[PDB]
């Protein structure tokens, strides 16, 4: 489809790899008794492998010539969830962390010896500050417009 | 790094099969096993207790470079 | 004198050891350097002949003795060249000798003439002659 | 102050060590330190080991100025003893080295000249391009 | 005289001190201004000698720390026993030990790591263990799991008791100084009590419990049918049937006709054919003899009574030809400073560990231990590494004592002064011998390589062209072979099979032991060992001797034990402290141990281990190529490093993948260490300056200003990472190879 | 011989004079500060370059500076 | 009790509790959702 | 030996 790739629900190397893995597991399964705990563990492993392959096929990925899925970070609308959808999420969480830390530092800048508050964290003020990062984009944008983000 | 990449890509192309690089270049054990270990077989056999061939000088210079590099420490 | 950077020990100062070391050709003072150089060269060449004729690349052939003797002669020549270079670079021509002028008793003695340009030149010439003679004598003795 | 002399002073009790004088002492120079001890007591030599200093005037020979100064400062700190050391050449010349004005340098005394004083901050020095192609240096000016 | 002296409640247990860190040192206690403070708080945590000056507090802190360490060790032992009891296949391994691999760790099934549960055997999946615990338990007589559970519970209880004892002795009743300095009573109790009674009790256990159960196990009985150990004690009939001598009871021992006990106290020696280990009767006899000897030797020093000997009297009264007055003030030195005792004990422990490793690989003391190659390799390598580390640490502590605990005024020693007064001759001769040994030993290999590359195989130092045979070792081997006939009438066979001559011993189709031949390669390798040992000794001895003062720096004692340098002057004076000498000697110790373990591994894989067939021929693992391929560096690189690394790198997708992952990780860490080892502080500080500007631009600068690591910290980090990477690489390689092929 | 220069930012705390291990520096009276004294370096030819004087100097930047220069037997610290 | 809380507020202890809780959350999420290479919710 | 292995996979 894109860059000479094959849809993952149509390629044959995917099925061949699945068969190889299943046979490799079943070779070890035969050794033990069918009712024994290792048999149950190996059956669970086989079920997990089958579910993973089915999910990968149903999710609309694209295997390559050799048989493995390929990620597309290009920006096509059919792969929103491949890179772009997770990435934004990360930024959100990441921003949270940063924002919170910055706030805490300012919250201890007033006192005469902030080093004691840096090496021994206090829990009440930190817990007050932690949940303010849930709306970090709005506060950050307002501070940028006001001009309090950058020192002078 | 650049020279390693060029040499491995071109040797896989020349040998006939380009699937080896395409399948073993995505993890570091592939580089360590399918590039250095695999290709050193003829180089380390320049001279042995059984005899020697025309690749002896290259093995000697291999060991010479190893010794100088270790002496730098 | 304790504060001098040396120690007095049984090996350093013993009657037998001092007597043996004071009789070696390199430690005589009143003797002109040429004879001492000749003796040193003879001893060194006769010693040196052996290992070359015994452990050389041609030790298993019929050319062992000649090759070893030639190698020993080459080593003697190189050593003579090194001695001449050192003598040229170290000692000056007209300056007096730099040897100590008093012994342990404190009695004054004539300085050694080896530590001078002419003395070192005589020593090197004697060493070269003695080394060549020792090498050829060892070759004659070994394979005749 | 007039520099003193060290004619015939005896020496501390020692057994000998391999950290003593070398060829440089016969060739270039050495140093001689003299002090006065009120009692016979054991001290530690800079070269290595322990020695015993006698009562009265004591004299010692060393190879470098640092050893003399280290021994002297140990004597001053621990035993409360004044000391003075000179430098001796192979020609027999003796040069008085420690306190030249009769007073230790840590205390100011009038009659001392100023040497190597720059009357500016360390950041007022000129750039190396200013002094290029001449023998002088920026900090020398 | 000798008495118990204690102080009541020297310190009060309170949480107030926990709140503020760095209470031991005032400069730490002031407060943090830069990040360096943090790095200091861990560097001086256990520097008890610098927190205060009184000996009493230091001794009490040392006692409490010892108690804590004992508690930690007991907890570790209890954990190992509980793992053996719960998640293990010990009962399966007991019946069929030759075809089942020990395993006592099971991995969860969280991510895809379930592939680490390899099939060791006996209807079990788990990580194979190489600690040799199963052989210990079998030799002890344990045949179930309830006993292991009870042992684990007892270990936990002992750990709790040790912790309580440590707290009680530091905070409630602290022994006084005169109690500690009573070394005569300490030595008497440590010799007669700890070492005599303990070995006598273990001999009692071996005679009463281990011997009959192991006899029943070797007879072929099923483990579930063997009578319980206490039934042997209660019933005299069973013991009488097993051993008729017990029918007479303790009567012979009191009658001095001990030959009646010859049934289970023998002197045969050698290896037991069934299990390839030492006879348990010989071990019990040896333990009984050791107990008697230690109980006799523990009553030498005078304590609180007329009889005995005085250590001070023995030291002072000893007059000899070479020493003279000599040992006079050594008693005060050794009873006043802890560092001298630490140094001597560390050196002794390291040497003992190395000797333990040698003797343990030479003669297997546990059943079914010789045929387990992975266990042997792991035990040897681990013990030798431990010994090397301890021997290295001894020199550092000796240097510490020489720097901070030596004064010639109050305590004067003649021998120490005589040694100090002529250090130059010692160092010069050591340097010459190191140069000569290294030159010859490595020049032989270089000459072999050069003659090989030029097509001149007849000019080598080999087994065919020019021979250098270790004649003395061969003579010793022949003498030991001939000893049992004439020199040892009591012993039926040789002490060990390693000596030349005798018969091959194999168990279950696998070779257990055979005579080890010696040739040119052994000669060269032993000389290399000597060279490396000499160089390490030179480094450490120079560091110790020149610690107080040197010709370059006449006042090195004032600067201290840990100072990076003195300045750019004098041409440069970097790394003059004794700490830097220890940091330099660590690398050479690592080199020597690596070479030795490589030699042992290749020799054992080539000329001892292997497989035996029904006909009688023996096929070794590597075909016996050590004798001809190990005389050149190319042979060591190609036939050993290149050939034996196939199993490590080709373990992906199998049950040994963790070994390959660690193989790569150790390489990464080793490459990482050079970053700290090669660079300097100023560049990093100047970079941190710009980073801090970028931070301050956004009002996120911390109050604790960042600072680059000090010079000594950088060197310590570098050496730590280097050693860790190298050791982990060797560990992964050895374990993977010997598990795969062994 | 190295070069040791004293600048006018000095406050006369006598630390550099005590720190020197070779007796290079000394102090002379002055009038540019409260302590009424300054440092000077007459015996420069004895300096070994150890830079101990620069380590003990309280100032925003050091008022005593050592610049390394041509080396010799005395400045190198050779005992033979 | 004040100093016990103060000690439990120190940096290493708070850090190890926080990291243990985060690791537990990640472990439980990975167990509930076995494996995933893309975001299929939207 | 099976029960010991199963103890890890109880959940
Ligand atoms: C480190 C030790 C070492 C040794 C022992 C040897 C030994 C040998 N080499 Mg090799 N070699 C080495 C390293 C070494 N090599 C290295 C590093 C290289 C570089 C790659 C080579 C490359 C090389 C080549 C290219 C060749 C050899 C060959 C040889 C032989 C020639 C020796 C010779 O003629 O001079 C011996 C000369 C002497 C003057 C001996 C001096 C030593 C005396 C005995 C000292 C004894 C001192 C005294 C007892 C002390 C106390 C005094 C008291 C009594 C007063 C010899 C068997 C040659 C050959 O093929 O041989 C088969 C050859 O062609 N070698
Ligand atoms: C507390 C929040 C915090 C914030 C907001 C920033 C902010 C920034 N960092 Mg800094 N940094 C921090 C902590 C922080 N840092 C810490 C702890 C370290 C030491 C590991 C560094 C070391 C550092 C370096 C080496 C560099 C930056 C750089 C940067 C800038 C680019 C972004 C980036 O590259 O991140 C880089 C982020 C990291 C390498 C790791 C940060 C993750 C930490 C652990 C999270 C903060 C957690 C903290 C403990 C929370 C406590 C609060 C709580 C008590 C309530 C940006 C201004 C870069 C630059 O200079 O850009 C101009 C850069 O070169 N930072
Ligand atoms: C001496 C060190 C020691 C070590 C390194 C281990 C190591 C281990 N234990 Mg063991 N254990 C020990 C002593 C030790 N134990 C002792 C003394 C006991 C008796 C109380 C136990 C009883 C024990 C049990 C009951 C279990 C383990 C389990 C485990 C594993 C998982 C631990 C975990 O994830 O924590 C969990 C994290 C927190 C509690 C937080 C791990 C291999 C687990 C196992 O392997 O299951 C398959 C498990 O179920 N251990
Ligand atoms: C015969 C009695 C006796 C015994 C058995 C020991 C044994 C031991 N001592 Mg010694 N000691 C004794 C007398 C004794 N001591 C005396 C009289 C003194 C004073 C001069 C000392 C001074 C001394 C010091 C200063 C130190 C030791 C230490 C040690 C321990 C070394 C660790 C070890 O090797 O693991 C062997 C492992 C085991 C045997 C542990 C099992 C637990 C044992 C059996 C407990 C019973 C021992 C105890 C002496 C009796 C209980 C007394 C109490 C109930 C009233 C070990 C417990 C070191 C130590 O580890 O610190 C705690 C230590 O630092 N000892
Ligand atoms: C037998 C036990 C023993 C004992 C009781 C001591 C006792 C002492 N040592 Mg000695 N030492 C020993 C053995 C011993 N040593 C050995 C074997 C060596 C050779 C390496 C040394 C070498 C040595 C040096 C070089 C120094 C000392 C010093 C000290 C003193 C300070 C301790 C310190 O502050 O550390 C507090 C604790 C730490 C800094 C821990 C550091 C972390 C280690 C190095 C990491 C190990 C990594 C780990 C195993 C890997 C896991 C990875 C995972 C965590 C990710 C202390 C009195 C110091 C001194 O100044 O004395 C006054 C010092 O400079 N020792
Ligand atoms: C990797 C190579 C390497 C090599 C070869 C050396 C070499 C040596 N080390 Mg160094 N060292 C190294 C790495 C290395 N080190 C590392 C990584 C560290 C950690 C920082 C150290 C730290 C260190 C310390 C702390 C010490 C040494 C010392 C020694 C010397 C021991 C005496 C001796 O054996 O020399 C003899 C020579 C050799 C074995 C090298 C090979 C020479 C062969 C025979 C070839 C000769 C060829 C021929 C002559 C060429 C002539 C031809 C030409 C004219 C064209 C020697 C110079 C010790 C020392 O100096 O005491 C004596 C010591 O104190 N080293
Ligand atoms: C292969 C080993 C190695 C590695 C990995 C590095 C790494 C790095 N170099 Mg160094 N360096 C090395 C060798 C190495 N160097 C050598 C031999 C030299 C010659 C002296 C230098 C000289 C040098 C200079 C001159 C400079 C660097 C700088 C850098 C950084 C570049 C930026 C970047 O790559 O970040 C990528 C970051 C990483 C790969 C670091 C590893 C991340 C770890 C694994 C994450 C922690 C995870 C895990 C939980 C760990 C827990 C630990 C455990 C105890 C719990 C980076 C830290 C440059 C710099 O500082 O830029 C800012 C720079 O100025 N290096
Ligand atoms: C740190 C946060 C954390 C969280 C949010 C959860 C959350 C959950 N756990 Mg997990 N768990 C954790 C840590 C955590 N666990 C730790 C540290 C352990 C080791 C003791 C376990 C062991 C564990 C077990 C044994 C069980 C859960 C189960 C569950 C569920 C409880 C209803 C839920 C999915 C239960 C479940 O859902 O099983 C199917 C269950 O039985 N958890
Ligand atoms: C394993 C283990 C354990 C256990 C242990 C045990 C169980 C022990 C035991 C022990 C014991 C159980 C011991 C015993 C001992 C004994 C003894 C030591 C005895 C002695 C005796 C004697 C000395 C005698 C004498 C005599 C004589 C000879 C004559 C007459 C008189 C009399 C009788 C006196 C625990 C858990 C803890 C921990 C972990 C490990
Ligand atoms: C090396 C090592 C190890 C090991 C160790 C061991 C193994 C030990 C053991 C030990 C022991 C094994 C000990 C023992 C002890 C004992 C004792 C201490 C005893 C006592 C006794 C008593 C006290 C008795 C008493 C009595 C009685 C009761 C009766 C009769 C009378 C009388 C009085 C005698 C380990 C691995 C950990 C690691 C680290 C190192
Ligand atoms: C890399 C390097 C540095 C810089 C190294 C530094 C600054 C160490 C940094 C350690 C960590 C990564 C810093 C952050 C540690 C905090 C505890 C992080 C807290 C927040 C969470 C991550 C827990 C030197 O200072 C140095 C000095 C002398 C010789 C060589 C070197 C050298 O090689």
């Amino acid at each position: 489809d894109i860059s000479g790739l094959t849809p993952c629900k149509d390629s044959k190397q995917f099925a061949k790899r699945e068969k190889q893995q299943i046979k490799k597991l079943e070779s070890s399964l035969k050794l033990y008794a069918p009712e024994s705990a290792p048999a149950l563990a190996l059956n669970a492993q086989i079920e997990k492998t089958k579910r993973r392959f089915d999910n990968y096929g149903k999710y609309g990925l694209l295997c390559g010539s050799d048989g493995l899925p390929h990620l597309i970070v290009n920006g096509d609308q059919r792969h929103w969830g491949e890179f772009i959808t997770p990435g934004i999420l990360f930024l959100y969480i990441a921003g949270w962390i940063g924002w919170v830390g910055r706030s805490y530092l300012i919250a201890i800048s007033g006192e005469k010896k902030p080093a004691m508050k840096e090496i021994i964290i206090d829990v009440p003020l930190a817990s007050r500050i932690i949940f303010r990062g849930f709306i970090w984009p709005v506060a950050a944008y307002r501070e940028f417009l006001n001009g309090d983000l950058i020192a002078k | 790094w650049v020279t390693f990449y060029w040499h491995w890509k071109h040797i896989t192309l020349w040998q006939g099969n380009v699937s080896q690089f395409n399948e073993s270049s995505t993890y570091l054990m592939g580089w360590l096993r399918d590039y250095l270990w695999l290709n050193s077989s003829q180089l380390i056999n320049g001279y042995n207790p059984f005899g020697m061939n025309s690749l002896s000088v290259w093995a000697w210079m291999f060991l010479f470079g190893h010794l100088v590099w270790a002496t730098g420490f | 004198d304790p504060f001098i950077g040396s120690l007095e020990t049984p090996v350093t100062s013993s009657p037998l050891i001092a007597w043996y070391l004071s009789n070696l050709p390199g430690y005589r003072t009143a003797v002109n350097p040429l004879l001492r150089g000749v003796e040193v060269g003879l001893a060194h060449g006769f010693f040196l002949v052996g290992p070359f004729v015994k452990a050389g690349p041609l030790r298993n052939t019929a050319y062992a003795g000649s090759a070893g003797s030639l190698a020993a002669a080459g080593l003697v020549v190189i050593l003579s060249m090194c001695l001449t270079i050192y003598g040229i670079s170290s000692f000056k021509e007209g300056e007096p000798s730099i040897a100590p002028s008093l012994t342990l008793t404190g009695r004054k003695k004539q300085p050694d003439q080896l530590q001078t340009a002419d003395g070192w030149a005589k020593f090197t010439g004697g060493f070269f002659f003695g080394g060549i003679s020792g090498v050829t004598w060892a070759y004659f003795l070994l394979y005749v | 102050t007039p520099p003193q002399l060290d004619p015939n002073t005896p020496s501390p009790i020692f057994a000998g060590s391999t950290g003593g004088l070398l060829r440089k002492a016969q060739v270039e120079e050495f140093y001689v330190i003299t002090w006065n001890s009120p009692k016979e007591q054991i001290f530690e030599m800079p070269t290595g080991g322990a020695a015993i200093m006698r009562e009265g005037p004591n004299l010692l020979k060393l190879a470098r100025k640092e050893q003399c100064l280290a021994l002297g400062t140990r004597l001053r700190s621990k035993y409360k003893i004044t000391y003075q050391f000179y430098r001796v050449f192979p020609n027999g010349e003796v040069q008085y080295l420690h306190p030249k004005d009769g007073v230790y340098p840590e205390k100011a005394n009038p009659g001392r000249e100023g040497v190597g004083l720059n009357m500016r901050s360390i950041g007022k020095n000129v750039s190396p391009i200013e002094v290029k192609f001449t023998g002088k240096q920026s900090y020398d000016l | 005289e000798v008495k118990i002296l204690v102080d009541r409640d020297p310190i009060k247990t309170s949480f107030e001190e926990w709140a503020k860190p760095g209470h031991f040192s005032r400069t730490i206690a002031k407060g943090p201004d830069t990040t360096t403070w943090i790095w200091n708080l861990h560097a001086d945590a256990h520097d008890f000698d610098s927190h205060t000056s009184d000996l009493e507090e230091i001794s009490r802190k040392v006692f409490s720390a010892h108690f804590g360490q004992l508690s930690i060790i007991f907890l570790w032992l209890s954990g190992m026993y509980f793992h053996g009891a719960r998640f293990s296949n010990y009962e399966a391994w007991l019946s069929d030990p030759t075809h089942i691999g020990p395993s006592a760790q099971v991995v969860w099934s969280i991510v895809g790591q379930e592939i680490l549960n390899g099939d060791v055997g006996g209807g079990f999946r788990g990580i194979q263990i190489t600690s040799g615990f199963f052989q210990i338990w079998r030799a002890s007589g344990i045949t179930s799991e309830l006993q292991l559970y009870c042992t684990a519970i007892g270990g936990l209880v002992f750990a709790a008791l040790m912790l309580f004892a440590g707290w009680f002795h530091y905070h409630k009743a602290a022994p006084k100084l005169a109690w500690f300095q009573d070394v005569e009573s300490m030595l008497n109790h440590h010799l007669a009590g700890l070492l005599g009674l303990g070995s006598l009790s273990w001999a009692g256990h071996q005679v009463h419990v281990s011997l009959p159960i192991n006899q029943f196990l070797n007879a072929g009985v099923d483990p579930k049918e063997i009578p319980l150990p206490h039934e042997f004690i209660l019933n005299r009939d069973l013991l009488a049937q097993l051993y008729p001598s017990f029918a007479e009871g303790a009567t012979p021992f009191f009658t001095l006709n001990w030959s009646k006990y010859a049934e289970f106290l023998t002197f045969r020696g050698g290896l037991d054919p069934v299990t390839g280990g030492l006879w348990l009767t010989d071990i019990a006899h040896h333990h009984l003899a050791i107990a008697i000897l230690f109980l006799i030797a523990g009553h030498m020093y005078r304590t609180n009574w007329g009889i005995g000997h005085g250590i001070k009297d023995i030291l002072e009264a000893h007059k000899g030809p070479f020493t003279g007055q000599g040992h006079k003030g050594l008693y005060e030195i050794l009873t006043t400073s802890w560092h001298a005792q630490l140094s001597i004990n560390l050196a002794m422990l390291g040497s003992l560990t190395i000797v333990v490793a040698h003797h343990m690989y030479s003669m297997p003391p546990y059943p079914y231990l010789a045929t387990d190659y992975g266990t042997q390799l792991s035990l040897f390598t681990h013990h030798m590494w431990i010994g090397g580390f301890l021997i290295v640490g001894a020199a550092a502590h000796a240097a510490i004592f020489m720097v901070r605990d030596y004064d010639p005024t109050t305590r004067y020693n003649d021998l120490l002064d005589r040694v100090l007064r002529h250090r130059d001759a010692i160092i010069s001769h050591l340097n010459w011998v190191c140069i000569f040994l290294g030159f010859h030993s490595f020049g032989l290999y270089i000459h072999n390589d050069t003659m090989s590359a030029l097509g001149r195989p007849q000019d080598m130092f080999s087994d065919t062209a020019i021979q250098l045979q270790p004649v003395f070792a061969q003579w010793i081997q022949n003498t030991h072979a001939l000893a049992p006939g004439t020199t040892a009438p009591g012993a039926t066979t040789s002490t060990s099979l390693t000596w030349g001559g005798g018969d091959l011993v194999a168990v279950g189709g696998k070779v257990a032991l055979l005579p080890i031949p010696l040739g040119t390669a052994d000669f060269l390798v032993h000389h290399i060992h000597a060279f490396t040992i000499h160089v390490t000794v030179l480094i450490l001895l120079k560091g110790v001797l020149f610690a107080r003062s040197s010709r370059l720096i006449p006042d090195k004692a004032n600067l201290g034990f840990r100072f990076p340098c003195d300045g750019p002057g004098r041409g440069g004076t970097c790394q003059v402290s004794a700490w830097d000498h220890v940091f330099l000697g660590l690398f050479w110790m690592y080199n020597a141990i690596s070479v030795v373990i490589f030699h042992f591994s290749w020799k054992m894989q080539s000329d001892v281990w292997g497989s035996i067939s029904d006909q009688g021929v023996v096929t070794h693992i590597t075909g016996g190529n050590f004798a001809q391929s190990s005389i050149t560096i190319n042979g060591w690189l190609r036939d050993f490093l290149w050939a034996q690394a196939s199993q490590v790198i080709q373990s992906y997708g199998s049950s040994l993948s963790a070994y390959g992952l660690f193989f790569l990780g150790a390489h990464f860490v080793w490459a990482f260490s050079l970053m700290f080892l090669f660079s300097g502080r100023g560049y990093w500080q100047e970079l941190i300056e710009s980073i801090v500007w970028a931070h301050n631009k956004l009002k996120v600068a911390p109050a604790t200003q960042p600072r680059a690591l000090s010079i000594v910290q950088g060197r310590a980090v570098g050496v730590t990472h280097y050693l860790l990477g190298g050791i982990a690489t060797t560990w992964a390689f050895f374990l993977a190879r010997i598990i795969a092929v062994g | 011989s190295h070069s040791v220069k004293i600048y006018d930012t000095c406050i006369g705390c006598t630390q550099c004079v005590r720190a020197c291990p070779t007796d290079v520096l000394e102090m002379i009276p002055w009038d540019g500060c409260k302590a009424k004294q300054i440092a000077s370096a007459p015996r420069t030819e004895d300096c070994v370059g150890c830079k101990r004087c620069e380590s003990a100097c309280p100032t925003d930047f050091l008022s005593v500076r050592v610049y390394l220069w041509h080396e010799t037997t005395r400045s190198m610290g050779l005992a033979y | 009790m004040r100093d016990l809380k103060t000690y439990l507020s120190v940096a290493p202890v708070i850090s190890t509790l926080w990291f243990a809780a985060l690791a537990g959350l990640l472990i439980e999420i990975n167990r509930l959702f076995p494996d995933a290479l893309i975001f299929p919710f939207f | 030996s099976g029960a010991n292995f199963a103890r890890a996979f109880t959940v």
